[PDB]
């Protein structure tokens, strides 16, 4: 295949010698060699590519791709800004740990020095709690390790 | 080396081979020879929304002033509209004023917003006398800035009040051209437009 | 220590084609819908030619786990779209999974067990 | 000082540590070599987002399967669409798309995916449609290509959009050559698109419901 | 088909100046460029190899 | 008191070998350290002053 | 880069790939980390076949002596013997006996072969006193070399005389362990031995 082309070709200038004209060897001839050529090229390439996309934890294993497709000189961000709210960014990374609630009220002289008081929950206690994350992100996932940091509160009249 | 739909690689095209051969005409050779002087622009931007025509509208009827306050539409256009789909700009406006012999004026600016009471002179003024020629450019800000929604249409508000009265009918024009597009334009040319369903 | 990493093996004729996806949890629960959807993932298009595979890590806590009965994950198979057939074609298309360990594993320990024995 | 949030105390006491804590921060040893991830990086993954229809009763330019605007990560009932952006209300993100259709060998018919990019979808008027082929598009020609790619980055006229509100961009798939239905084979070769999210954000917090 | 993967690569890279996290842009996206890649490899690969023992 | 907010710092920084994000250790506790800090200051400084004009 | 059966090169197995990307856990960055301090053969062999336990058996009655010569399966084993497919070794014995208040003693070796008549101490003794410790260690040869069928089983003969008589019982006890195994092992691991079917 690949030298024949070639050879319609030299055929070619086989009447070339003929500058009429010019020539390039009636009709336009000057190209029986193909585009490199006739094989393969894109299409049925096959494998032709297979492509094997990824994402956190899941894999898209694709047999018959066609093209990226992009339209124009997308150039895409990260804001921005310009500004939109200067709230950057934040979590989760940033928004599932903060300060948070998690008290009430009790007290006065019913309790004797060893009688219990308040005891707050477990790390359950930001999960069930109905805002942070400690709701959304460790309602999908099941295993957490992390650190604690306390502010208690506790202020009486001088 | 004959192209392939759903193949490579993006919105780009080509040189769309150098064929045929020839021969002579015949499938190439194709080379570009700038007729015009040259400006070329008009196959360029800028140039063209740089011209002006336009809405010819506003009729006046006289009683009695105030506003009412247009909103201009910027399409319209509706003449040479038949270009676009993008979003933005920061015009020139053309006002003209066909009324009593040289007796009266008329004062005008914009716009945004929403509503007023109001004394109009704080946003602007622009004292046009009777009978006299429509010359206005507008620079932009808030304007929020985000682009204008690109067919809204088209953001806006123009204010004319023709101050005091004499006795006989008053009648306007606006003519529009916006200069030094930015445009870009944006995501061109999406709103294909085509509806040719007029 | 280590992972289980698993074959999924698809048989048909050259002619029809289709994808199915294969979710795992590594935990795991009671069935347990489209969550498969969640959890992990691995796409499958058949084809030209078989095989395929996903992998785990490891995933539990301590360090070592229990090889007995106590713990481990849920595997679906999940059509998304069909496996197509022509006029002349095979109709009906199948599997087979078979799964093996390595290459990170290892084992701790010897133990009596047993099976009786076998 | 916390995120978002300042506590300002006037009488404090002491850190009060135990034992040298050095704490951490894995491990590891290891504890389930999944790490780590989002949100940062659970959030943003493929996900499925699609059905099944078909057969002939389409002709070329009848529509197909409309996939929703940002509102359609939200009101899935999985990754973050749901848990964080149903706290916060501002979200700015790219897109990033894989479309399946997997048909049997031996047919032939066209598929066509659009990205509009929140034109007013006016009544897109009815001679418009080329026009809908300028757009950031993609043709799946079903006798080869059982995949297609496609990558958007958003523009809209907001600098942010409000979360389940105002939206965006909608996937359009569209039809091209009714399919060709050789006697006999199966009837049905639905659709899938499954999507997944660039680097993401969210700000402006706001109570939980709104 | 070849550009095109390093396209979506070349995306990634558009939103990975987000050093989170890190990122390599959701969902490790990092190589859908696929493994050289789609294409061809070996099974159909036909002539595929012919052998001629 | 005064090394003990640098503790609470110490801390954060104890957490902060996890660039996420970045962090500086939920939430935003990079300063727990006080403006130098829960004293005095000024106020009650007292004698806080005492002027003699 | 998914593999395919029927297909390149050989029984090696890979690397099986350093996906997904990260993510983080989530497909790969599996490192080894040795927990152990390290010994680490509990994963490699010798280690294993080092330790010992097998057979508990060869319960004895008294009258009279002789023999009888008893057949070592080397499996059974039954214990550990989840382990192998392959044949060979070298073997380490350890026999104990459990007799008359320190009135006795057992006299044995080992052996191949077929049979003999006869005075057994020819090819070896080991006079192990009564109520002591199970302490042997044979080498190899003819032991016809060319390894041992492998499931025969398992090629040999042990031979236990138990001397004088006290007219009371009498038993014994017989553990194995075999170290250093050559063993490569050979042709593994074919005989899948996947029974299981107990």
């Amino acid at each position: 295949l690949s030298n024949v082309e070639t050879e319609a070709n030299n055929i070619i200038s086989g009447n070339e010698v003929g500058g009429e004209i010019i020539t390039k060897v009636a009709d336009d001839a000057s190209n029986l060699l193909g585009p490199n050529s006739f094989a393969t090229t894109a299409q049925p390439e096959n494998k032709d590519v297979v492509q094997a996309t990824t994402t956190v934890n899941t894999t898209n294993l694709t047999q018959h791709p066609s093209a990226p497709t992009i339209p124009f000189t997308p150039d895409f961000r990260n804001v921005d800004n310009f500004h939109s709210m200067a709230y950057d960014i934040t979590t989760g990374d940033k928004n599932p740990s903060k300060l948070i609630r998690l008290d009430t009220a009790s007290w006065q002289t019913s309790y004797s020095r060893q009688y219990k008081i308040t005891t707050v929950e477990l790390p359950k206690s930001f999960w069930d709690d109905t805002r942070k994350p400690a709701y959304g992100q460790a309602k999908y996932f099941a295993a957490v390790r992390c650190g604690f940091h306390f502010q208690v509160q506790v202020n009486v009249n001088q | 080396q004959s192209i392939s739909p759903n193949e490579l690689g993006l919105t780009s095209a080509q040189d769309d081979g150098p064929l045929g051969n020839e021969k002579p005409n015949y499938f190439l050779n194709f080379r570009t020879m700038n007729v015009d002087i040259f400006t070329v622009s008009h196959t360029k931007v800028d140039n063209i929304f740089g011209r002006a025509w336009y809405v010819a509208s506003h009729d006046f009827n006289n009683g009695d002033t105030w506003r009412q306050k247009l909103t201009f539409p910027k399409e319209g256009h509706g003449m040479l509209s038949q270009f676009f789909a993008y979003f933005t700009g920061e015009i020139n406006i053309h006002i003209l004023y066909m009324a009593e012999q040289g007796f009266l004026r008329v004062a005008h600016t914009y716009d945004t917003e929403d509503n007023r009471k109001t004394f109009l002179s704080s946003n602007g003024v622009i004292t046009i006398p009777a009978g006299e020629q429509m010359t206005l450019s507008v620079p932009f800000y808030s304007n929020k800035p985000l682009r204008t929604v690109r067919h809204d249409s088209a953001l806006g508000f123009l204010m004319c009040r023709p101050m005091m009265h004499g006795t006989t009918r008053t009648t306007a024009e606006v003519y529009i051209s916006l200069r030094c597009p930015n445009f870009f334009f944006p995501v061109p040319a999406p709103k294909p437009t085509g509806s040719r369903a007029a | 220590r280590g992972s289980l990493i698993i074959r999924l093996s698809i048989y048909a004729s050259t002619f029809n084609r289709g994808r199915l996806r294969m979710g795992f949890f590594p935990n795991c629960t009671h069935d347990t819908q489209l969550e498969l959807d969640n959890a992990i993932y691995t796409i499958c298009d058949i084809g030209s030619d078989n095989s395929f595979e996903l992998t785990i890590p490891y995933s539990f806590s301590t360090w070592m786990r229990k090889t007995h009965g106590h713990q481990l994950g849920l595997f679906q198979v999940e059509v998304l779209n069909r496996l197509t057939y022509n006029s002349s074609s095979p109709n009906k298309v199948h599997c087979i999974v078979q799964g093996r360990l390595g290459d990170d594993a290892k084992f701790f320990c010897p133990t009596g067990s047993l099976v009786s024995f076998q | 000082t916390t995120v978002n949030t300042t506590n300002l105390t006037q009488h404090p006491s002491a850190p009060t540590i135990p034992f040298t804590p050095d704490f951490r921060n894995v491990d590891n040893f290891h504890s389930m070599a999944y790490d780590i991830t989002t949100g940062d990086k659970n959030p943003s993954k493929l996900i499925r987002l699609d059905t099944a229809s078909w057969q002939t009763s389409y002709s070329r330019q009848y529509k197909i399967t409309t996939v929703e605007l940002p509102k359609s990560f939200w009101d899935d009932t999985r990754k973050p669409a749901y848990g964080q952006a149903k706290y916060f209300a501002a979200v700015r993100c790219g897109f990033h798309f894989q479309v399946q259709v997997n048909v049997n060998q031996g047919t032939a018919g066209s598929a066509l995916v659009v990205y509009e990019p929140k034109p007013v979808i006016d009544s897109r008027q009815y001679l418009e449609f080329g026009s809908l082929t300028n757009l950031p598009h993609v043709l799946m020609n079903l006798a080869e290509t059982t995949q297609a790619d496609l990558c958007i980055p958003y523009v809209a006229d907001t600098n942010y959009v409000k979360t389940d509100s105002s939206d965006l961009g909608q996937l359009r798939v569209y039809v091209w050559t009714p399919l060709s239905v050789p006697t006999g084979a199966s009837n049905e070769v639905d659709v899938t698109v499954m999507g997944s999210l660039l680097q993401l954000d969210f700000q402006n917090p706001r109570p939980y419901g709104e």
